[PDB]
């Protein structure tokens, strides 16, 4: 029934900034609302119940404000531990409903990536295929780029990238791109390049080996 | 000690059914409502409904009424949820949370989540290969090593380094759906180049749906 | 003279209850009202209500009525307060004060205060490390040494130097709530650089909620 | 019910000065008012009951004045022993209510801080992490500043400061800032700086080890 709106869907602030999210109902949900926080790879966690009461174990910078059909969650000072998706829920009526969820990211200084390349493992080769991994570690922003090039022939639809959420230790990202080919087609070619362009690199860094 | 151990992640066939357990702990089981929320890959949260183990009464979210059916065993303080007539739409991560008693409520306490995939495919343990720290010393400083968890299914796989010990500076990327239909993912760690030849590390990849449990070794370059 | 020994500081679970004792001394217990005030971390004072042990009559602050419930045992001249259905809001320091008698009100005599934390957590003793006086001689004069009481819970921890002996020029900072959820705090002491290599000192960190009792040693560079 | 106002919230005077606080009711609380004094880390202590009667054991410089809905507490001569928070309470009606409380701090001559730095302890390292402490001892005013800098890279959301109340011995403050990082990330870097700016320092003093 009740539509619980959350916006914006993405929200960024720097560590220390005072950030604040909001949620809109569709009727006096009478402050019967909670706020959830789901850090990546983890089940949610209740932060505030009944609009403003903080579940215990939850820091004080978190405050519950709102009423009627308008509610919001503010974070006095932002520490790395608050990156994640925040959801609101109304238990004023069945069925209980969740907001779309506002993701919360941290803004910081740029940082170029350290590019590592790993050649096909022994076992994997003692098997059928062979895949090369390239690591772009602790960089910022994630809005970065990677391109595969065996023998100076830019790959296409044969790789696969994956990114992590901000590693709280420094709010940086990390990306890994995997180039996968058979043991046979892996032997035909000699070099395996991993070009990395990023606003932190005054120029495309290329990591690669010969095999 | 309020806990909520949910059954393990699983795979099932379309048209079939699946039953998720929720072992509640550290509280009077029949006093609080047990709730279930659904979360499909990258899509937020959905409230499924609830049940008061004490009275056996239930409030289903009409969208799920008939689809999900709750049950609970007071004997062992275990709540269940049976998702039947499985179809693509049911592939999601399900949680059971400790709602409230109509006597007092200090928030929802959540279970870890139970992964569920609807599919005609067979489960399949992964093959983990080592990504040893090679010549990554060239104009560098620190060393990067990690494990490659290749071709496995279904989607719930966990990795740990040095058995939870030296798990600091670890990056475990989310899985990528490859052509074969299997999943793969990589796990790497940043460490002191110096300590690369003395101290050794191992990744602990666990893929429950197939009872796999690899504790592999990383051969330095 | 009058006294008011309150029970020790404690930890309890949400939804549970907690009973604070107040042993009154040096006066006719049933003649004066016993009062309870609450004080949440950095937030002033709240009047909870009172009770006249003689008649057993009580005046609750409506905001606390139902939440706090007073009782008193004339046998032993002990007043009690039961904070039930605990939740985050109840984490605070509670005091019992000797109110007025409806005869003569010679003021309010206070107990030391009883710390109370509501948490589905487990208590956890601290790990104290030494902060030895190193090269802090550079354009200085005196020496600074102290102990670091790292990661502990709940909030009531005490530190003493050289067992109350050489406790002059001591700075024990208030605890800071770290990311882990544990508390940590530091205790330092200013001393004569000269006497740094002869006379030695030790901090005595006590964390009752876990029955910890560390008496650590600090040695320079 | 009754609103007991106290203002200002902060109050400073020098040792010897005659200081005086006030409290406003909301109706003739008929002089049924008390004054409490809570020194730091200590439970309150009753000083004056029924507007002007001094609890015994309390010095004479303390005087109870006021009536109707206006009351105040004066301290003829201020000795270091009176620093702390003072509260007023009305027992004219249920529920008894407290004023917000005025903090009372001793005003003194400026004094730059002595900056000490402590490198990660042996045990803590023989464990998982490593944390560096920096001490700003016996200084005034407390309204001072500290910034962390490992390898000339000003930290952010990785430290934590804490201040003490005025150490009666000289009415000075003391602050400690802790920079915390793992044993691993602690090894990557080489230097650990603690810059301290304070109106008593004609220039930012920096304490740090090259450990």
């Amino acid at each position: 029934d009740i539509k619980m709106t959350q916006s914006p869907s993405s929200m960024y602030a720097s560590l220390g900034e005072r950030v604040t999210i909001t949620c809109k109902a569709s009727q006096d949900i009478n402050s019967y609302l909670n706020w959830f926080q789901q850090k990546p790879g983890k089940s949610p966690k209740t932060l505030i119940y009944r609009t403003n009461r903080l579940v215990d174990g939850v820091p004080s910078r978190f405050s519950g404000s709102g009423s009627g059909q308008d509610y919001s969650l503010t974070i006095s000072s932002l520490e790395y531990e608050d990156m994640g998706i925040y959801y609101c829920l109304q238990y004023d009526e069945f069925p209980y409903t969740f907001g779309s969820g506002t993701k919360l990211e941290i803004k910081r200084t740029v940082a170029a990536p350290s590019v590592f390349i790993f050649p096909p493992s022994d076992e994997q080769l003692k098997s059928g295929t062979a895949s090369v991994v390239c690591l772009l570690n602790n960089f910022y922003p994630r809005e970065a780029k990677v391109q595969w090039k065996v023998d100076n022939a830019l790959q296409s639809g044969n790789s696969q990238e994956s990114v992590t959420e901000q590693d709280s230790k420094d709010s940086t990202y990390s990306l890994s791109s995997t180039l996968t080919l058979s043991k046979a087609d892996y032997e035909k070619h000699k070099v395996y390049a991993c070009e990395v362009t990023h606003q932190g690199l005054s120029s495309p860094v290329t990591k690669s080996f010969n095999r | 000690q309020v806990q909520l151990q949910q059954s393990g992640a699983e795979l099932m066939k379309p048209g079939a059914s699946v039953k998720i357990s929720c072992k509640a702990t550290g509280y009077t089981f029949s006093s609080f409502w047990i709730e279930w929320v659904k979360q499909r890959p990258g899509h937020g949260l959905e409230w499924i409904g609830e049940i008061l183990p004490g009275s056996g009464g239930t409030h289903y979210n009409e969208k799920f009424k008939g689809k999900a059916t709750f049950t609970a065993d007071k004997s062992s303080n275990t709540a269940y949820m049976q998702l039947s007539s499985l179809t693509s739409e049911d592939s999601a991560v399900y949680y059971c949370a400790r709602g409230h008693s109509y006597y007092f409520y200090d928030g929802d306490y959540w279970g870890q989540g139970t992964s569920v995939t609807v599919s005609s495919a067979s489960t399949k343990g992964p093959s983990v290969f080592p990504l040893a720290p090679s010549s990554k010393s060239t104009s560098g400083g620190t060393a990067a090593l990690g494990c490659l968890v290749k071709d496995y299914f279904p989607e719930p796989v966990t990795v740990s380094w040095n058995s939870g010990a030296l798990t600091s500076g670890v990056h475990t990327f989310p899985a990528v759906l490859q052509s074969s239909g299997l999943y793969s993912l990589s796990s790497v760690v940043t460490v002191p180049s110096s300590s690369l030849g003395t101290q050794t590390y191992i990744c602990n990849v666990n893929h429950k749906p197939s009872n796999t449990k690899v504790d592999k070794k990383v051969e330095p370059k």
